[PDB]
């Protein structure tokens, strides 16, 4: 390998360098419009930023639960699916189920109207479930595959899978517990 | 001994012999780490080496060869530990002169 | 590059010049106050001027012993010189019957080569040097005093004016830098010049081994 | 720690009677005791074994003689060097009696520049009288510093015997 | 890049085929032909050129007409348009005065 | 306020390169590592630089020794043609003996080999 490089004080042409450097890649071996060279539009390769999975083309902020809830209201008419977390006790009673105050989940209450969703003024979403209001906040975005299926076994050895839709936003409901301490203070 | 309760005496460490090998005091080194520790006189034969009594080296059965010796009684002891270990320190003596 | 290249084609041959100068072979004083200039006459840029066969020296004679004691200065071209290569050169200097040799390397020397050079001859000794060593003076240098190499008349004096034998003075390697620069052997005894804090000089002296 | 290695490693050395410094075994270590062959613990000036203008004011002020005449420069000179050629200082360096020589011409020059400002005749007769106290130096006072010199110089070697690779030691450790 | 395959989510492995280069699965059948230019940007950060600029470097980018600077209203200054991390950056403009009686840095 | 002239400290390891380098005096350059100096200038001039270290490290804390001790100091180190240390290595290289080392560590390896 010749060692002694040599070297000249002349300036490099930014587009000298921008067409050499074009010439070098923009070759292409394209026109195989056949079956094995063709691709599939669909099932390109994941890059790893699921929010970001294409890096080859055809050619983000975070919501709150006020925006979430306008656009499913008056942006779209369509039913979405969400899925929202409750607080493990609801302010309830059993009803005649053989009690100890125990834990009131939702299998112990009945059908009907069970609440009323309160959106204030300026984000704040309240979900007055009672006298007691519980707030709702937007929990960690999922941006895999979240399918809401079904399952039931009609019969004793075989049954029916199916899927209701595909679920992509998070709820979170917690108890307000500055106001709960400033009913009664302790 | 040790400490003060025992009557013990000081030490004369690592750093004060030092500190009289730079003033070139030998005869005081020399009397200090010898002479009020421990004196003690081996007689060594100068044939084979090792240490006798009496002016009578046991090994060689002979007296034509020992010499009277003022040495530490630490050495004595150093030398002694050693020969039990089968390690033995054969001290060749010169002369003066 | 090509000036930079011929600014080191310069300098090592400057300090060669300065070390054949030192080792008491007969240098013209035209070649030691060589300017760059003066350089550009007889020797040019890469294509035209060739290292290893054009900018060789086999002119230095040792005039205070005899003309027929002479040594060579070769400038090798690849970079790991090869066991062949020295082969070349020894055959060389086996058909012109000389004795000493320097080697100028560029960037080193395969090993199998440098135990080649301990075992090639005792009559057959050549020395390697590494051409980024010699882009300075190291005699020239503010840190290492002038060293002179003695005749045995005058280390048979030092030994009788302090009543030694050999063994007992200062020692000083033999891959010393300034022991490969003066070309010194084992047994010689070079005497150092230190310089002072005031305008004295103190004396020493070192025993190659 | 550092202080038990360096004594550990130097403590051998020794200073022999011909001036050489050597270790345990034989080898030398020094030829002369760091150039000079003298002790630092005697070294009046700035790691030097004299001071020659500190001397000079000692003996001009301890022996003054009213009744002496002042040396001017070339007498100065003339009466240095008939000192300095005697037995006795063939003992010491030549690189100390250089350096006497030096300080010897300075004061030389001191004498010459102060009797050029001042207009005074080296025979010994301007009026003024006070004018030779100006840079006054006697041949009795040259005698005195040179054999002070002479003195200090020969008391400043390196005894012989002294172990000072401990010293060495301890003075860097401490 | 690390890409991954929808089937089984392995990584793949650059390769070539009879036709193209394909990413493979090496545990899947999953390959994907390239069939058009695909590529990954490193921009690394350069070097610090504050320091290299001072002191009366070989600066290039004056022209006629250029504007006179601020304070002293001569164009009697140089002024310079670089990156100080990767190319990605926007150029900043930086600008410095050099007159007789008057030293200033500007920005 | 006579001059203005432009030293360049550099932090490296490796003394030969930077004395080669096109630009750079080399007829006055030196170093702290004094290993380097060694290998490249010579044991005398690793001797001078052994001096100057040491006795730049006691000047920059305002205590002075007299120069004759850390020259015999450099002298000790260098007295067989390479430097050394004041480790129980250079001082087994110095030193012959065999209570003195045993005295140091190694607890028994010594005196069986030297039985041995
Ligand atoms: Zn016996
Ligand atoms: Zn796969
Ligand atoms: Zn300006």
């Amino acid at each position: 390998r010749p060692e002694v490089i040599q070297s000249h004080s002349i300036f490099e042409q930014g587009p000298a360098e921008m067409m050499k450097k074009k010439g070098n890649w923009d070759k292409t071996v394209d026109v195989s419009d056949m079956g094995p060279s063709h691709i599939i539009n669909i099932k390109k390769e994941k890059r790893e930023t699921d929010e970001e999975t294409k890096q080859i083309l055809r050619m983000l902020p975070k919501d709150v639960s006020v925006a979430e809830l306008l656009r499913e209201l008056s942006l779209t008419k369509e039913e979405e699916l969400l899925f929202l977390q409750l607080p493990d006790t609801l302010p309830g009673q059993p009803p005649t189920q053989d009690i100890a105050e125990n834990a009131c989940t939702l299998a112990d209450l009945t059908e009907g109207q069970v609440g009323k969703l309160l959106i204030r003024k300026s984000g704040r979403v309240q979900l007055l479930l009672g006298k007691v209001t519980l707030d709702v906040t937007m929990g960690t975005a999922c941006s895999f595959l979240q399918e809401l299926v079904s399952v039931g076994l009609g019969d004793s050895r075989t049954g029916e899978m199916t899927v209701l839709g595909h679920v992509k936003h998070k709820l979170v409901c917690s108890p307000d517990f500055e106001s709960l301490l400033d009913h009664k203070h302790r | 001994t040790e400490g003060r309760s025992r009557d013990g005496g000081l030490r004369l460490g690592e750093m004060e012999r030092d500190c009289l090998i730079g003033y070139g005091a030998s005869m005081l080194l020399l009397e200090r780490l010898m002479i009020s520790s421990d004196a003690f006189e081996v007689d060594v034969c100068g044939q084979c080496g090792l240490l006798g009594y009496s002016g009578w080296c046991h090994y060689c059965k002979s007296s034509c060869h020992v010499s009277s010796l003022r040495i530490p009684y630490a050495c004595k002891l150093l030398f002694q530990e050693l020969q039990s270990m089968n390690i033995i320190p054969r001290l060749k003596l010169s002369k003066y002169n | 590059d090509d000036e930079e290249e011929t600014y080191r084609l310069w300098k090592i041959r400057k300090t060669i010049m300065q070390l054949c100068h030192d080792r008491g072979y007969l240098v013209t004083q035209d070649e030691l106050d060589q300017t760059l200039e003066e350089f550009k006459a007889q020797s040019g840029d890469k294509p035209s001027e060739g290292r290893p066969r054009r900018t060789d020296l086999t002119v230095l004679v040792a005039h205070n012993d005899d003309p027929t004691d002479q040594m060579f200065v070769f400038f090798p071209e690849e970079p790991k010189v090869g066991i062949k290569t020295i082969k070349v050169y020894c055959q060389r200097m086996q058909e012109e019957n000389i004795t000493r040799a320097l080697i100028v390397v560029q960037q080193g020397m395969t090993p199998s080569a440098k135990q080649s050079l301990v075992d090639m001859a005792p009559k057959y000794i050549l020395e390697q040097f590494l051409q980024q060593e010699l882009l300075i003076n190291i005699t020239e240098h503010e840190l290492v005093p002038e060293h002179v190499v003695m005749t045995k008349e005058e280390v048979t004096e030092l030994l009788a004016r302090y009543k030694l034998r050999e063994n007992q003075l200062p020692r000083i390697q033999a891959g010393d830098p300034v022991a490969r620069y003066f070309g010194i052997k084992r047994g010689q005894v070079v005497k150092i010049i230190r310089p002072s804090e005031t305008a004295g000089r103190y004396i020493t002296y070192r025993l190659v081994q | 720690y550092m202080q038990r290695r360096l004594v550990k490693s130097l403590e051998d050395l020794c200073s022999q009677y011909d001036l050489t410094v050597r270790s345990s075994t034989g080898d030398i270590i020094q030829f002369i005791y760091g150039g000079d062959g003298l002790d630092p613990a005697a070294m009046e000036g700035k790691d030097e074994p004299l001071e020659f203008k500190r001397v000079l004011d000692n003996i001009k002020a301890v022996f003054p003689c009213p009744s002496e005449p002042a040396l001017s420069k070339n007498e100065l000179i003339l009466t240095t060097e008939s000192i300095m050629k005697k037995s006795e200082f063939l003992c010491c360096q030549d690189s100390f009696l250089q350096e006497i020589k030096k300080f010897i011409k300075g004061v030389s020059e001191k004498i010459k520049k102060t009797r050029d400002k001042y207009g005074i005749n080296d025979n010994g007769t301007t009026e003024p009288r006070v004018l030779y106290q100006l840079d006054r130096i006697t041949p009795t006072q040259v005698e005195k510093f040179l054999e002070t010199c002479r003195d200090k110089y020969m008391r400043a070697q390196m005894e012989p015997g002294s172990a000072v690779g401990a010293l060495c030691a301890q003075s860097i450790g401490e | 890049m690390l890409l991954f395959c929808p089937g089984c989510g392995n990584g793949l492995i650059v390769e070539e085929g009879q036709r193209c280069h394909r990413f493979s699965c090496n545990t899947c059948p999953y390959v994907h032909n390239i069939t058009r230019k695909v590529t990954n940007r490193k921009y690394p950060k350069l070097k610090e050129v504050d320091d290299v600029l001072g002191g009366a470097a070989a600066w290039e980018n004056v022209d006629s007409t250029a504007e006179s600077c601020p304070k002293c209203e001569h164009p009697r200054a140089y002024f310079m348009q670089l990156q100080t991390r990767s190319a990605d950056e926007p150029m900043t403009t930086f600008y410095k005065c050099c007159n007789a009686q008057c030293g200033h840095r500007w920005r | 306020s006579g001059k203005e002239k432009y030293k360049l400290l550099v932090e490296g390891d490796n003394l030969r390169a930077v004395m080669a380098t096109h630009g750079v005096k080399g007829t006055r350059t030196t170093s702290n590592n004094t290993y380097e100096v060694e290998k490249t200038l010579g044991i005398e001039a690793a001797r001078t630089t052994i001096i100057n270290e040491i006795q730049y490290t006691m000047v920059n804390h305002g205590m002075s020794i007299d120069r004759r001790h850390v020259m015999l100091l450099s002298d000790l180190m260098t007295y067989k043609g390479e430097v050394l240390g004041i480790t129980r290595f250079g001082l087994a290289k110095m030193k012959e003996s065999v209570l003195m080392l045993a005295s140091f560590e190694k607890t028994a390896d010594h005196l069986f080999d030297a039985a041995y």
